[PDB]
């Protein structure tokens, strides 16, 4: 059995191969939740999209459970295990509490096995950040962010991977009560932020949507450059 | 001699395919100091090597190189004693644990290949060092008579008519080599004479009774024995009269 | 033990101690395998520094089963541990299926192991090159095991110090049609160009497999085959 | 032409690109001269 | 212990696996394997380099391996870690991205824990509804209509981007296209049929049926493809 | 160096500097004296806070019902040496239905402590303990290094200054034998006050004390059982 | 160099420098003497006090691996103390197994093969100590056995551990081991502590005698106070 | 690196527990407050971006109905030594139907601290000491009991502690500030002054957390209303 140290302390106190590991989180696609009041919003960045590669193969958003999905921005392998492992952990946890997961234990399980990739012997972090958005029993709408240190956090809207901080930026500016008024206006914001990362257009944008009650819907590359006309119809009357 | 890495370090190849390590393990032969000679004859093996015992403080009966693995097989070590000692006991269990689970005496051929067999994964694991020490069994076999193996720290063995290991192992061979080529099957006494003739020569010491060890098989007793002084002198009588 | 691997990729994607096994290889005794019309022969330089060595004490040319043989260019050692796991390989085939292994079979199974300790944590690649003959089905087979685990189906091969001056030779004295006693007499021929000194029955060692299996000549059996050489 | 495409690499195809005009005897480079650019730079 | 680790299961300052990348240097440099999927099949064509005239051709295929009655994968890289992968390819048979991912979950496990070297081998799977994946040693998988790996297989891609016409595809103009790649890629300017490797995968009356094309087939389309490069000629 | 990064690596000179280094652990620990009597053998601790508003550190901890110890170096690794000593008193009372005798205990402690001195990953135990313990052969006060070596100490301190300490132990040696409790308590306070800089003193807050006799459990004393002590001692010149 | 950390790392001219440094360690140490004299084996330990703060008895270098086998031990005394159970349980383990007291040589014999195991793998490192092993039984005779971190077991007449190891071993030689005994063998091993004790240097030792021989019925045992202190004055006599 | 986990420094310090202390001053700022009334915790969220839930900042966790815990350094870490004494707690009550002392949930979470190692050690062992220090601060016997952890395994007693980015500042304001004798609502607004003076941001009822473990009552988190109530004042 392989039984060494790979994450351990630097002299400041800093575990390296945890900031190295999300070293290889800003180099993924940039992947963009937005919480809406009856929708959850995923939209991830396509990289150098190939007329040969099978686009159903290589997804960024899965769904763990019926009302429990996530995007990852790191390490295509690395995030496969972790929705494996999550998968599993969510039909465990329906088998013994006869209730659908919440989005905050599943964020809380796979922090926990992020974590323990960052103090256990022979292994080394999990190089993907994950944005799992959801709905509970009762309705509500949750986005949570993991990093690979181990820490989740709730957001109102998040971005990952490597331009997060644009997005961001353009996310807690546009983010408002008026921009999530309707379910056709929060996949707009989405597509918003994305397009401040995205260089061409709607062809390298992946959306996927759930709705209460509803199971994960992924959004056609039509829908999808539908909308994508909206806001740049919308874009002309603003100047 | 190119390096790369840590191949002189652990038991991993160099650049050019050699193990420095287990090379270094063979210089550990000659770091105790002391020649042994094995030669066989038509009907007998000896085993001879040179005892040091540096101060009269030390127990003369406890300094032996030459040890009986079995009741019809016996060795002498030359290396590292330590590590000498270790083949032994490990040379013994097998033995034993050949007649156990086989119900004959282990051949002299299988005795080393299986010790030589150990030592070759002292070469290919990293986390152990090669033994520094050189086996040489003698023993008498059911049909192909007696028998010279020695059991070298890298697994390599092979049989001898006169073989040598230690400090003047290469002086020695030529010395050998010489006798062999006139092509004589000696009786034992002969056997001896060689045997301590080659050590004599090398060395050049002129022995008494007390600095060499001669182990002996014979295919009329086929039994490991230690010769005594009076019976190493004996040999040194004849040889000086000669 | 230590369970990291000790066989890593260099920054040019070669696995670097698997190339230093293998010049090990080229530094050991020579071994030529020629696979004729009705069999496969084996022949190896078995040359000691010195007459005092037995020269019958250890083979190079060892049986596996009853029609696969093996001969190795490299390090003796590492050639009995293989020997000794083919033997095992051969014989768990054996007990299972209650037939005798295949030649290409046992090479599989023996190049896996060879392929563990380039993989596995705190070993070192076996520094040697196994020549793999055998007969199944009615025909003649030859297979060679690199140290890092691949095995390539050979007509006639040859292996260790002046191995690539010797498959050309095989190139041009090679043909589908040769029989099995001129395959002994390319194989000492083959032997002969990287050979120093004189050939005489004990300094090599020659293996052939046929249908009847394979067997190790005799010293004075390559004798025979030697003298018409000359 | 390639996703990690840097500003050397795209020099270079231009310049190959005029080279092939150049032998041509032509001064107006084609997308053919430019598509023998992209095999020449960025391959073999 | 620690001095002589060399830590393959590390992160780089960077963020990246050097082992990973190291272990993908290694595939370049091996023989180039093409994957072309058709709407009735889809072929696997592999670079020869065992093209030396001594070795006997016993094996059916020499880079392709038959997984099961519906899957094959071709390989690229090192070998010996190729056979460690297919005989457990094997034995974790079912779908063909089941199958793949299953690998790759073993291989991703070797760039995570353990210590030892990740394995060096990008393979190429096909099997039945038609589908083509690729997967390389980080145990990253995907899906391809047309892809390369190995030696030029940037080269070879590229040309499958330009002549790869989605949807509108069948055997004999996949198996065309393969021989037309190859040609390009490989430094040969023949392409004899002794160092091309192909095998098709088509159903017929309901089975799956992985065939090794035998050397006489193969001359025909290197013959017919010379030709249709020749009527080319005859424009210019 | 190269030869102080491991407890399994010789210097040069025959020494093993891990080891070492692990016993610069107990010097950077506060200072604790150890002495004993015909009767009875007491431990002064020197207890240390970080800040004004925060405890002062415990350093005599309760072995057995005979048997008590004087911690100097790591807390948490005195914590696993006590639990080890406590479960070996305890199961000697489990089985043999005795004390278990104080150069016995030391002794499981000094092969305990001593294997992971010598394999390779393992660090010595970065602790020093001043054992005072009342058995059949009366009075004891043991000193434990993180080196694995023992050694029975008729009076001892470890600790940070505690070489001050020892030089006044050293000197009124001759008069513990015959000494009675009290004035045994106050020639080890009186050693303590000697680590100690000049404007400090010795307090109720700084100062436990852990006596075993006779017919004496081991008892420890504390800020408010601690002052019947200190009040009898004098102002040091 | 990077040859020498490692026990499992051999020199270019074939040594474990980790096993000589870990003999050096026990050239660090005061001298042990002991001396097989015609009925049994006398054991001596110059033992130093580094303050008058110890008992007299911390730190025995004598100990009893046996109720018929002594141990003299120099060097690293956890690496001693350590080597002294594992004789202990080989001890016990011989009894439980074959049922009569273990041979002095197949002890050393056992022990060495133990200290031996320590010296080839990096995960360990070779013991800081070196010890003598003496017996006496009726059938065997007196025995007296010197094992050193390396592994290395012989038989001794009169053996010196420590680093007045030469020049014991010199006043050793003066001495007709073979034909006195132990009652006369305990004064001059008291003198020879003695002589080589070095009372400008590292100075205030203790004299620790212990024996085993026809005397004790073939028992290990401590030299009895009065005929160590009858000894002590007789050794600083002959310092004149 | 060539040094292992387990190694000492020529000044007997060992190099992981020394260089875990150094992440609790990249933490945020706690500070701990004793009284006879009980006992106050005080954590700063630290809010990076106001599309981040400040709700799911939890930094105070509800350890039993009568002790919690403020952690600070790497949040990740603490959730491990969280558990147990979630854990350890409930199996006092289990064996002894009684409520496990504050300073013996402390000494329990103290021992997991130094249980870490890189060779012969149990698969499930852990490799690096635990980054984070803890604030545990509950009612027992002994009456309201504040105790500090430090990733070396050292807990103590202690009447006022300050850990994080601030313990240095908070602290010295802390020692200025804190008498044997005062309410726990002085308590409650003594640390508020202190980490509103050492916050980057300016202090709100959002981002911060304010948890109580007075006698007879329960450990109870402050909310939005209760703390604008106190934040109202300074």
């Amino acid at each position: 059995s392989y039984d060494r140290a790979i994450t351990v302390f630097s002299p400041d106190g800093h575990l390296f191969q945890v900031e190295y590991a999300q070293e290889a989180v800003k180099k993924g696609s940039t992947a963009v939740g937005v919480r809406g009041r009856d929708i959850v919003v995923l939209g991830v960045e396509k990289k150098s999209v190939a007329k040969l590669q099978d686009e159903r193969t290589v997804r960024k958003i899965c769904a763990l459970d019926d009302n429990v999905c996530m995007a990852f921005a790191g390490l295509t392998a690395d995030a496969r295990i972790v929705i494996n492992r999550a998968r599993v952990e969510c039909q465990s946890h329906r088998l013994t509490v006869e209730d659908p997961v919440t989005v905050e234990y599943i964020t809380r399980y796979i922090a926990s096995l992020k974590q323990r990739y960052t103090q256990s012997n022979g292994r080394r972090p999990f190089g993907i950040s994950a944005l799992i958005v959801g709905f509970d029993f009762d309705g509500t709408p949750r986005l949570y962010q993991t990093d690979p240190s181990g820490t989740y956090h709730a957001w109102k809207a998040n971005a990952i991977g490597r331009g997060a901080k644009s997005v961001r930026e353009f996310l807690e500016k546009n983010y408002t009560d008026e921009a999530i008024e309707t379910d056709d206006l929060t996949i707009k914001l989405v597509i918003k932020a994305l397009l401040e990362v995205v260089q061409s257009g709607g062809k390298n944008i992946e959306l996927a949507v759930m709705r209460r009650d509803q199971s994960l819907k992924i959004l056609n590359p039509e829908e999808i450059e539908k909308y994508v006309a909206e806001i740049e119809k919308e874009k002309e009357e603003n100047e | 001699g190119s390096s790369a890495g840590f191949d002189r370090h652990i038991t991993i190849f160099s650049p050019e395919g050699r193990l420095y390590q287990v090379e270094y393990a063979f210089k550990a032969i000659n770091q105790g100091g002391l020649t042994s000679v094995a030669v066989r004859g038509k009907d007998c093996a000896v085993i001879v090597t040179q005892k040091k015992v540096p101060d009269k403080l030390l127990d003369s009966s406890t300094v032996t190189h030459l040890f009986k693995i079995t009741e019809n097989i016996g060795c002498v070590m030359t290396g590292m004693t330590a590590d000498s000692r270790s083949q032994v006991q490990r040379a013994r269990y097998e033995a034993a644990n050949w007649k156990y689970k086989y119900g004959y005496e282990i051949p002299v051929d299988m005795l080393c290949k299986r010790i030589a067999d150990i030592s070759q994964v002292y070469t290919q694991n990293a986390e152990m060092r090669p033994l520094g020490c050189c086996m040489i069994l003698i023993g008498i076999d059911e049909e192909q008579g007696p028998q010279v193996y020695k059991c070298d720290p890298a697994g390599y063995y092979c049989g001898f008519k006169a073989t040598a290991a230690g400090v003047k192992q290469t002086e020695s061979t030529s010395f050998l080599e010489k006798k062999v080529k006139k092509k004589f099957d000696w009786t034992f006494e002969q056997t001896v004479e060689t045997a301590i003739t080659c050590l004599s020569t090398v060395l050049s010491i002129d022995f008494k009774p007390s600095e060499i060890e001669v182990g002996v098989v014979t295919v009329e007793n086929p039994k490991f024995r230690i010769l005594t002084e009076a019976e190493i002198d004996a040999h040194l009588v004849a040889l000086a009269e000669r | 033990g230590y369970s990291f691997s000790l066989t890593t990729f260099s920054p040019s994607g070669k696995l670097v101690q698997i190339e230093y096994a293998l010049a090990a290889v080229a530094g050991g005794a020579p071994s030529v395998g020629i696979k004729a019309a009705n069999g496969v022969v084996l022949a190896t330089e078995k040359k000691q520094k010195s007459i005092l060595y037995d020269e019958r004490s250890v083979h190079k040319v060892e049986p596996i089963t009853k029609h696969i043989g093996l001969v190795y260019s490299g390090m003796g050692p590492d050639y009995r541990v293989l020997v000794h796991r083919a033997r095992k390989l051969a014989q768990q085939y054996y007990l299972v299926y209650q037939e005798p292994i295949p030649t290409a079979q046992l090479v599989q199974r023996v190049a896996s192991v060879m392929q563990e300790y380039t993989q596995s944590g705190g070993v070192r690649p076996f520094g040697v090159s196994l020549l793999i003959c055998g007969w199944n089905e009615g025909r003649p087979y030859l297979f060679q095991s690199d140290p890092s685990g691949a095995y390539f189906a050979w007509k006639a091969t040859a292996m260790g110090k002046n191995y690539v001056n010797g498959k050309t030779f095989l190139e041009k004295r090679y043909n589908e049609d040769l029989e099995l006693e001129d395959a002994i007499h390319t194989a000492i021929l083959t032997l002969k160009e990287s050979f120093e000194g004189q050939m005489t029955e004990d300094n090599i060692e020659v293996g052939i497999c046929n249908e009847a299996g394979f067997r190790r000549l005799t010293p004075t059996e390559v004798k025979d085959y030697l003298a018409a050489i000359a | 032409a390639k996703d990690d495409l840097s500003g050397a690499d795209i020099k270079a195809i231009c310049t190959e690109a005029g080279l092939m005009a150049l032998r041509e005897r032509r001064m107006k480079v084609t997308n053919e001269d430019f598509k023998k650019s992209k095999e020449n730079v960025l391959y073999k | 212990s620690r001095r002589y680790d060399s830590r393959t299961t590390i992160f780089s300052p960077e963020g990246r696996l050097y082992q990973v990348e190291y272990a993908m240097e290694a595939i370049g440099h091996a023989g180039t394997c093409l994957g072309i999927l058709a709407n009735d099949g889809v072929l696997l064509a592999a670079e020869r380099r065992n093209i030396h005239k001594l070795l006997d051709e016993v094996f059916f295929s020499e880079k392709i391996y038959k997984l099961n009655e519906d899957m094959a994968c071709s390989v690229a890289g090192i070998t010996s870690d190729a056979n460690v992968l297919t005989n457990e390819l094997r034995l974790i048979a079912i779908p063909c991205e089941q199958l793949v991912t299953a690998l790759c979950d073993i291989k991703q496990a070797y760039t995570q824990f353990g210590g030892k070297r990740p394995f060096g081998v990008s393979l190429l799977y096909i099997g039945w509804g038609f589908q083509l994946y690729q997967s390389d040693p980080s145990g990253n998988y995907g899906g391809w209509k047309a892809t390369c790996i190995g030696n030029n297989s940037a080269a070879a891609v590229s040309m499958l981007k330009q002549d790869y016409k989605e949807g509108e595809m069948t055997l004999k103009s996949a198996l065309a296209l393969a021989i037309k790649v190859l040609n390009k890629t490989m430094d040969v300017s023949k392409l004899s049929a002794e160092k091309v490797e192909i095998a098709t995968l088509t159903r017929e009356n309901g089975k799956t049926v992985i065939r090794v094309l035998k050397q006489k087939e193969v001359e025909q389309l290197i013959k017919k493809h010379e030709e249709e490069e020749a009527k080319a000629e005859r424009e210019k | 160096n190269q030869y102080d990064n491991d407890v399994t690596v010789w210097s040069p000179q025959g020494r093993i500097h891990q080891i070492e280094y692990a016993m610069e652990a107990v010097k950077q620990g506060s200072a604790t004296v150890g002495l004993k009597s015909k009767t009875h053998a007491v431990l002064v601790a020197l207890k240390r806070a970080q800040s004004e508003l925060a405890a002062h550190q415990k350093k005599i901890l309760h072995v057995d019902n005979h048997i008590g110890i004087s911690i100097a170096g790591l807390t948490a690794d005195a914590r696993l040496l006590c639990n080890f000593m406590r479960q070996e008193c305890l199961d000697s009372r489990f089985v043999f239905d005795r004390p278990l005798p104080v150069s016995r205990l030391v002794s499981l402690i000094g092969s305990k402590t001593q294997i992971p001195t010598q394999r390779y990953g393992r660090r010595p135990y970065g602790v020093g303990l001043l054992i005072a313990g009342y058995d059949d052969m009366g009075p004891h006060i043991f000193q434990t290094c993180p080196s694995a070596n023992y050694f029975d100490c008729r009076a001892m301190s470890i600790g940070a200054r505690s070489q001050s300490a020892r030089t006044y132990l050293e000197r009124h040696m001759s008069e513990f034998m015959e000494c009675n409790l009290n004035e045994l308590v106050k020639h080890g306070l009186r050693a303590l006050r000697e680590t100690l800089p000049a404007e400090q003193d010795l307090t109720t807050k700084n100062v436990s004390i852990g006596i075993v006799g006779k017919d004496l459990e081991f008892t420890i004393y504390d800020d408010d059982d601690v002052s019947p002590f200190l009040e009898g001692l004098e102002e040091r010149p | 160099t990077g040859y020498d950390l490692s026990a499992s790392t051999f020199s270019p001219d074939g040594r474990v420098f980790q096993v000589e440094y870990a003999m050096k360690a026990v050239e660090n140490s005061s001298t042990a003497i002991g001396i097989r004299c015609k009925d049994g084996v006398v054991f001596g330990v110059e033992k130093l006090v580094l303050s008058k703060l110890y008992e007299e008895g911390s730190n025995k270098r004598l100990f009893n691996v046996d109720r018929h086998v002594g141990m003299a031990v120099a060097g690293l005394l956890a690496d001693a103390r350590s080597l002294a159970d594992i004789a202990r349980e080989e001890a016990s383990n011989f009894r439980s197994n074959f049922g009569y007291n273990i041979p002095l040589k197949h002890l050393a014999d056992r022990v060495a093969m133990y200290v031996h195991a320590y010296t080839l793998y990096s995960a360990v490192r070779p013991f800081g100590c070196s010890f003598m092993l003496g017996s006496y039984s009726v059938n065997d005779g007196a025995q007296l056995y010197m094992i050193d971190p390396s592994g290395v077991s012989y038989g001794y007449w009169g053996c010196a551990i420590g680093k007045a190891r030469q020049a014991a071993k010199t006043e050793i030689e003066k001495l007709q081991m073979k034909e006195m005994t132990c009652r006369d063998i305990v004064k001059e091993v008291a003198k020879i502590i003695y002589i080589v004790h070095d009372e400008v240097k590292d100075k205030a030792f203790e004299l620790e005698l212990s024996w085993v021989g026809e005397l004790t019925n073939g028992r290990h045992e401590i030299v009895p106070k009065d005929i160590r202190e009858e000894a002590e004055k007789y050794a600083k006599e002959s310092l004149k | 690196y060539d040094r292992g986990v387990n190694t000492f420094s020529p000044e007997g310090r060992l190099f992981q527990v020394e260089y875990a202390i150094e992440a609790i001053k990249l933490g945020s700022t706690a500070i701990g407050i004793q009284t006879s009334e009980g006992v106050c915790l005080a954590v700063e969220k630290r809010i990076t971006s106001p599309l981040m839930e400040p709700s799911s900042i939890e930094k105070i966790v509800e350890i039993d109905a009568h002790i919690g815990c403020a952690m600070s350094g790497l949040i990740a870490d603490a959730k491990t030594l969280i558990d147990k004494a979630r854990v350890e707690t409930q199996n006092h009550w289990f064996t002894y139907n009684e409520t496990m002392t504050v300073e013996s949930v402390t000494q329990a979470v103290s021992n997991l601290a130094l249980q870490f190692g890189e060779e012969d050690a149990d698969p499930g062992a852990m490799s690096r000491p635990f980054g984070v220090a803890l604030l545990f601060g509950g009612v027992d016997e002994k009456g309201p009991q504040l105790f500090h952890m430090d990733p070396s395994g050292t807990f103590v007693q202690c009447d006022a502690r300050a850990i994080g980015s601030a313990s240095e500042g908070a602290q010295s304001s802390l020692q200025e500030v804190y008498h044997k004798s005062m309410t726990l609502k002085e308590a409650i607004k003594s640390s508020l002054i202190i980490l509103k003076q050492v916050m980057e941001e300016k202090l709100n009822a959002t981002n911060i957390e304010l948890a109580t473990v007075q006698p007879g009552q329960n450990f109870h988190m402050f909310t939005k209303e209760e703390l604008e109530e106190v934040i109202k004042d300074i």
